[PDB]
């Protein structure tokens, strides 16, 4: 899935818009009716750590 | 290639209302801004409004603030500009253009802010005016 | 607010004659984009970011500048070059264009 | 923008006759709330979240649906059931209601 | 129980001004949103405005944007709708209703956003129109 989301940049007052590819398995929508808005699979459990 | 056409412009009533239109294809219209400029007969080019991606803001010019409004439909990839209380001095050859690159990058408030924008692709010259 | 101004307003050049177009502003900007338009057509872009030329445009067009002074240099002038040019700014509001410069074959 | 549409617009039913009211929309919504109003009175709610019925309303009213198709089912029709019904959406703007359906005793 | 009444509606001048009103009791009015709907004579129901729990960041319909403004007074647990430039085609039986549950929960920008709202309690049918 070609995702697009907002993200805070190095400037604390500014942000940045990026895009990245994520698998469907690590993608969970907020609800099953809206569509096109999703979240990470592990967001309501804990915050992952990038290796 | 990038193919874009515009329609809806033409004769109208002085001080009444009219709604322009512009269609785009060949690219991700939801990730690119849209600008509306005007070229009066025999003079230079004039910019009047700009619409941001996702319908964030609608920064206008001082001569058209409160009179005209720009809206977009990313679902249908159609850009329509609403004209209200247009006067005969507002006659010009309006153009529908697209910015240089997409909004993906650093920004302050609206997603496409702080990015080198130059009109690279334009449409057909439509004439908008009012008469009897 | 920033206001742009071009000079000269009207110029006449012959075939193969060296000319120079300039654009100025009341405040410093990051870059100035040059354009050209013909009656009834769509304005095309030629030089962006003040140094990089557009794709497919002839190499006769050139330009440079910094601060509040910018210029457009046409090494060779042909019959098709007779048109109206402009300069556009993007740094601050209101994203206005230049004063416009008409070119005619001498 | 989403636009709702009910069908049929006008229906006639007798005492104890099984009928079915439907509501449709141009886009998918989370749920559709059904209503009923009488001339000069306040519109009362009967079925919310498409499956849960309101408190104190009769059990004769029922409904189900998903996606862009929704419906209202009235198992038994009485004299008081002759009124005007509606369907309301909450997912997106402009929170508009349905087209309205008038019911009259046959 | 929930008791709520509304007043202030009636005859007015075409294109003039008028101010509606609505009082609530029996619950925490400062935490529940309020909506103003209108039912034209013989036709269906139409929604025109909505107000937050705190009063700010209100949303209106396209047919009433810029004409009618909604405000509330949480200190007196009252709600009043301002009517400006009302036309004779705007005649309808207006109603004052309350949402299902209070704004306590998840939200994006305004506190009551993203919450199942359905009108459960309504007031009395007030008639607002203009004449000679
Ligand atoms: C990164 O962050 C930015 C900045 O917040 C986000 O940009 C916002 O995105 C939202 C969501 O798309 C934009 O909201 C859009 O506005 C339009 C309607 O706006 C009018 O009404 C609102 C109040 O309701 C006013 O604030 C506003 O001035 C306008 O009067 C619609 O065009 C949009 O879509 C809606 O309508 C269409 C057609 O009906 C439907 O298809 C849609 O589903 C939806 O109903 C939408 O609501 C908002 O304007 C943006 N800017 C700001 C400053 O908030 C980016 O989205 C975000 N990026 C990511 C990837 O998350
Ligand atoms: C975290 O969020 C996930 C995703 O919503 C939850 O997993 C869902 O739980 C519901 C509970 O009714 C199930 O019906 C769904 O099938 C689950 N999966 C999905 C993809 O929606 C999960 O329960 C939440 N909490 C925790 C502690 O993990």
């Amino acid at each position: 899935k070609n995702c697009s989301f907002n993200m805070t940049t190095e400037l604390r007052d500014k942000r940045q818009k990026v895009y990245s590819l994520f698998y469907r398995l690590d993608i969970v929508p907020i609800n099953e009716n809206q569509g096109s808005e999703y979240r990470l699979i592990n967001c309501n459990t804990s915050a992952c750590t990038q290796a | 290639e990038v193919q874009l056409v515009e329609s809806g412009g033409g004769l109208a009533k002085p001080g009444g209302s009219l709604r322009l239109s512009c269609a785009a294809s060949g690219f991700t219209f939801s990730d690119y801004w849209m600008n509306w400029v005007r070229q009066t007969p025999g003079k230079g080019l004039e910019w009047i409004s700009v619409i941001n991606s996702y319908g964030g803001s609608t920064h206008y010019a001082d001569s058209v603030q409160g009179r005209f409004t720009i809206s977009r439909d990313n679902s249908k990839n159609t850009l329509f500009l609403q004209m209200n209380s247009l006067r005969p001095e507002d006659t010009a050859v309006y153009y529908c253009a697209k910015v240089d690159a997409d909004d993906y990058g650093y920004f302050s408030t609206v997603p496409g802010d702080l990015k080198n924008y130059y009109f690279d692709y334009w449409g057909q010259g439509v004439l908008v005016t009012v008469s009897s | 607010q920033i206001v742009l101004t071009q000079s000269p307003a009207i110029m006449s050049a012959s075939l193969g004659e060296e000319i120079t177009l300039t654009c100025s502003a009341t405040s410093s900007v990051n870059s100035i984009h040059w354009y050209q338009q013909k009656s009834g057509t769509a304005p095309n872009v030629l030089i962006y970011d003040t140094s990089n030329l557009a794709s497919g445009v002839p190499s006769r067009f050139s330009g440079s500048g910094s601060g509040t002074f910018y210029s457009l240099t046409i090494s060779s002038v042909e019959t098709e070059d007779a048109a109206d040019y402009y300069c556009h700014q993007w740094t601050t509001y209101p994203w206005t264009f230049g004063g416009g410069t008409k070119l005619e074959i001498k």
